RNA sequence: CUAAUUAGUGACGCGCAUGAAUGGAUUAACGAGAUUCCCACUGUCCCUAUCUACUAUCUAGCGAAACCACAGCCAAGGGAA
RNA sequence: CAGUCAAGCGUUCAUAGCGACAUUGCUUUUUGAUUCUUCGAUGUCGGCUCUUCCUAUCAUACCGAAGCAGAAUUCGGUAAG
RNA sequence: AAUGUUACCGCAAUAGUAAUUGAACUUAGUACGAGAGGAACAGUUCAUUCGGAUAAUUGGUUUUUGCGGCUGUCUGAUCAGGCAUUGCCGCGAAGCUACCAUCCGCUGGAUUAUGGCUGAACGCCUCUAAGUCAGAAUCCAUGCUAGAACGCGGUGAUUUC
RNA sequence: UGUACAACGGGGUAUUGUAAGCAGUAGAGUAGCCUUGUUGUUACGAUCUGCUGAGAUUAAGCCUUUGUUGUCUGAUUUGU
RNA sequence: GAAACUGCGAAUGGCUCAUUAAAUCAGUUAUCGUUUAUUUGAUAGUUCCUUUACUACAUGGUAUAACUGUGGUAAUUCUAGA
């Protein structure tokens, strides 16, 4: 069961939800409901439609903390210094002067 | 779908076979970048964060970071690029990507080890493998042992041994 | 369909009563194609018969080589309008509609097939399979 | 109380849509706990 | 976790947003019968065993659901739980 | 022309019984004139569904007509069949 | 529309399937013959709609024959669900 | 209306009754045949015609005159509105609704034709005379709809100014 | 006279597509006063943006409710 | 001295005669109307900074192939993660 994505407003479709298009060129739209389906037979452009997700996108609309920061990150520091260099012995030249 | 799992500090690698869809689960909707705790993988991994990477689907597509989608396209790939290597000067070609959202029409996530769990993992962290090459250039063995220009770098370079018959070479 | 169809097919929505005139899809020389029958359809007094995607029909080329003109030849519809439903639980509906004409056998007249083709019809005509591009 | 929709998979062998999903629809009736009152006897005569 | 499942795992009950058109709530046990029904919403209904054994391999599959449709039925139900909604939507006006 | 045409049109003519102001033939333009096909259009149809108003319907007041041998459940029989 | 006789047909073989010369019938969606009812009025052909009935059965169930190897077909029975 | 009143739960006389046809896979390139050709039963998956429901989904319907948009004019402007036989357009819940949508459509017995058993008439022989086995989209039940307003049962409570 | 019933109000559900108001260095531009501009100023301008997925509507056969206000003995008839 | 990186070549060659009728092409012109890898000949004392507590010049920076290792696809001169 996948949740597939409305190709106009964004929305979720569950299963058995709405409609779904094959264009002539082999392009595929899945419309949530018949408002969308219709608006897109109109040829009206959802970046122009205040409720869409594209124009919540590109207006910029309360996208708020996803923009915020976030901790992701890492420590290492470890060695394997070469391969057939014995490396037994490339932990004591290892330690320099400074 | 099978994990294949990296330990980048120990330069190990082994993978892992995951059926019961409920531990597979957690990845999904996830792009590439994004950690993923182990606990809920395994309880083999507890504690794990994982750092997915790609992978590569069934029919063998590969993701490419930054496409999004949960599904294919056909892109137009320039030099330097991930998924394609140019046969010829200023050679683009169109080919099928998979996305970057992860999804169950994956044959194989590849994910890398950010964060150790409280369990040693076989593979990985019970085994570490050598850096195949050391640093040729002059300042980068300088810098590799902390040299401070002086200290005269032509005793510094590494050294590999190597058997011919009864002798044994450096 | 009847003769030739490998499988079964499940029941979907008829979208093409006598009459009604399809695109030809095939590379053969016939523009459109003109249904005049549906195989294995039955019978209510005054009900049209009408075809849906993935049946074989007879049919007429309206425009087109003059040498498929003016005679009744057996065609398979690849393509509907009318929205159907599947049992995965989705209506859904191509731009046009489209057939491509055949040989009782099922086997194909010409050797590709312009724009997508239902999965329905591709399961039915082997032929068709073969010389279809993007389906569904 | 009304219908709904369900999604599983279909164990049908032979079947197209063996081992694939299929979305159904169904009702639902509200059934509270039934409570016993009594008891009839009935005997069998010519008459029924 | 009445219209929960294996597969589902989230807690939520049969109940549609919203309610059940024209009923309400069922806070009790169920029978979930597959298709329709004679008669409507808020009748009386007698289900009866069968009078017969069917063996039909239609009878006799064993079903086990993945997902139990809980969007509201008053309109185009675009969610399953308040939970999803406020996940999508993001915050609004009233709220916090 | 159509998949298919007692239709239409172009030809053919020992034409039951065409034919020259009993006017013959031709004819642009015009026609709520008869006929044929085509494009567009469409609930004409496949195959039906839904909505609005006013009716019907129930109430107050008002209040006709047609028709009427006697009347009003059938099957068969005979009988002006 | 259906029989009886059986000379013929059917490579041979009357009657698998047919069947002359003759002859006995049945039917009342043919057409005639009649003129009984209706001329102080029983609204015409066809179609559309819709119900029911008949069986001399086209299909579908189960059978018996064959000049029935199979496949196909033909003849016949119970059959109008 | 009336068989005391009123209520609940039931019986079943009689009457009605319903399901229908095809294809594919497989059997099987098998049986049969010199070859050319070439089946069926059991099993499976779909379909046709018909029927009874139902509205989760999809579609149709719009006076939800619900939200928005538009022309003309009228209220000084604004806001907010009126008028144009519902002014017009896009979306539009609810309801209704569609092989344009989904679901559901039972199994026992007795028989016909016909093939038989035992078996005389007729020392032999015969399915028939006596007796008898198997048998059809038939018929009778099962099941389904009504419930006799002059067919019926079980049960509850039965009035004082 | 009580998980009573009703009228409102609240919350959910759903439909539309961002209300009025105010503000702005958004705006083809246009005028008026001079102290004639080293953003000169006062305003005006289809439209645009912000507060604003807002505002409006939502049972008339949607769901729900610890809130408010109210309602809770009229008429007729029946017996073995 | 494999592999790979870097550089250069792959715009030459070979083939065909479809288009093309003031086009091409030919002889003759023009660049005071432009670009030109290469070959050949020439051609570069100046690079920092309010210009004493000074700038790596005895020479500054990483990030990658090949490789190692873990992989995906029926399938290609496909390629992913480490
Ligand atoms: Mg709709
Ligand atoms: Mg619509
Ligand atoms: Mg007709
Ligand atoms: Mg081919
Ligand atoms: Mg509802
Ligand atoms: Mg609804
Ligand atoms: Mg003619
Ligand atoms: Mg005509
Ligand atoms: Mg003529
Ligand atoms: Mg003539
Ligand atoms: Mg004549
Ligand atoms: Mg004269
Ligand atoms: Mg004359
Ligand atoms: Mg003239
Ligand atoms: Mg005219
Ligand atoms: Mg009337
Ligand atoms: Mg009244
Ligand atoms: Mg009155
Ligand atoms: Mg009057
Ligand atoms: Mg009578
Ligand atoms: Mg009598
Ligand atoms: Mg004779
Ligand atoms: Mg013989
Ligand atoms: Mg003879
Ligand atoms: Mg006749
Ligand atoms: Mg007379
Ligand atoms: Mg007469
Ligand atoms: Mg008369
Ligand atoms: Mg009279
Ligand atoms: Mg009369
Ligand atoms: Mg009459
Ligand atoms: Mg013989
Ligand atoms: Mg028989
Ligand atoms: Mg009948
Ligand atoms: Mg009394
Ligand atoms: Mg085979
Ligand atoms: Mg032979
Ligand atoms: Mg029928
Ligand atoms: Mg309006
Ligand atoms: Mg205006
Ligand atoms: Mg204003
Ligand atoms: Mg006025
Ligand atoms: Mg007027
Ligand atoms: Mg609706
Ligand atoms: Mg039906
Ligand atoms: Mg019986
Ligand atoms: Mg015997
Ligand atoms: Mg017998
Ligand atoms: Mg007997
Ligand atoms: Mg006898
Ligand atoms: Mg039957
Ligand atoms: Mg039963
Ligand atoms: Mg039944
Ligand atoms: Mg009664
Ligand atoms: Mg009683
Ligand atoms: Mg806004
Ligand atoms: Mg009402
Ligand atoms: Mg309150
Ligand atoms: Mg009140
Ligand atoms: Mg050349
Ligand atoms: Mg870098």
């Amino acid at each position: 069961m996948k949740v597939e994505i409305d190709s106009f407003s964004g929305a979720k479709i569950y299963p058995g939800r709405g409609t779904l298009f094959v264009r002539g060129d082999s392009k595929i739209f899945r419309f949530q409901n018949s408002k969308s389906a219709s608006l897109f037979k109109q040829r009206k452009n959802p970046r122009r439609i205040a409720w869409t997700v594209l124009f919540r996108k590109h207006h910029k609309k309360g996208i708020t903390e996803e923009v915020a920061k976030k901790r992701s990150r890492k420590t290492v520091k470890a060695q394997r210094p070469i391969t057939g260099a014995s490396l037994d012995l490339i932990k004591e030249r290892r330690s320099l002067k400074p | 779908m099978k994990l294949n799992i990296s330990y980048p500090v120990n330069g190990s690698q082994k993978t892992f076979e995951i059926d019961d869809e409920h531990r597979i689960r957690v990845f999904f909707d996830k792009r590439i970048g994004q950690e993923v705790d182990g606990e809920a993988v395994g309880d083999e991994f507890k504690g794990y964060v994982f750092k997915i990477s790609g992978g590569n689907d069934k029919q063998g597509f590969p993701m490419k970071q930054g496409v999004l989608l949960p599904t294919r396209i056909k892109l137009l790939l320039t030099k330097n690029v991930s998924c394609y290597r140019p046969r010829r000067d200023g050679e683009r070609k169109r080919k099928s990507v998979r996305g970057a959202i992860v999804g169950p029409d994956l044959a194989v996530l590849a994910l890398v080890i950010v964060k150790k769990g409280e369990q040693e993992l076989e593979g990985l962290t019970d085994t570490t493998v050598p850096k195949r090459l050391g640093p040729k250039r002059a300042n980068n063995i300088r810098k590799f042992f902390g040299l401070s220009k002086e200290d005269d770098v032509r005793d510094f370079v590494i050294r590999r041994e190597v058997t011919k018959g009864e002798k044994t070479y450096t | 369909s009847g003769n030739g169809a490998q499988g079964t097919k499940f029941r979907i929505s008829l979208g093409l009563p006598v009459g009604a005139i399809m695109n030809c899809a095939d590379n053969s020389g016939a523009r459109n194609l003109y249904i005049i029958a549906v195989k294995g359809s039955g019978s209510r007094l005054n009900r049209l018969p009408a075809a849906s995607l993935g049946d074989m029909v007879m049919a007429t080329v309206k425009k087109g080589k003059p040498e498929l003109r003016k005679k009744v030849m057996p065609a398979i519809v690849v393509r509907q309008a009318k929205s159907w439903r599947r049992r995965d639980g989705v209506f859904l509906y191509f731009e046009d509609n489209a057939g491509v004409i055949a040989n009782p056998k099922g086997e194909m007249k010409g050797s590709a097939i312009t724009g997508p083709v239902g999965k329905e019809c591709a399961d039915l005509w082997p032929r068709v399979a073969s010389n279809s591009g993007v389906v569904v | 109380a009304g219908m709904t929709t369900i999604v599983r998979d279909l164990d049908r062998p032979g079947s197209k849509f063996h081992k694939r999903e299929v979305v159904e629809a169904v009702t639902v009736v509200d059934t509270p706990p039934v409570v016993v009152v009594g008891v009839v006897g009935y005997v069998e005569t010519p008459r029924g | 976790a009445n219209g929960a499942t294996s597969f589902d795992r989230t807690k939520k009950t049969i109940t549609p947003m919203g309610g059940f058109v024209h009923y309400g709530e069922i806070k009790n046990d169920f029978i979930m019968v597959k298709g329709c029904i004679p008669g409507n919403r808020k009748r009386i209904v007698t289900l009866r065993k069968s009078l017969y054994t069917n063996t039909s391999r239609k009878a006799l599959e064993e079903v086990s659901l993945k997902w139990i449709d809980t969007a509201s039925k008053f309109g185009k139900g675009r969610f399953q739980t308040p939970a999803e909604k406020h996940a999508f939507m993001g915050t609004l006006k009233k709220d916090l």
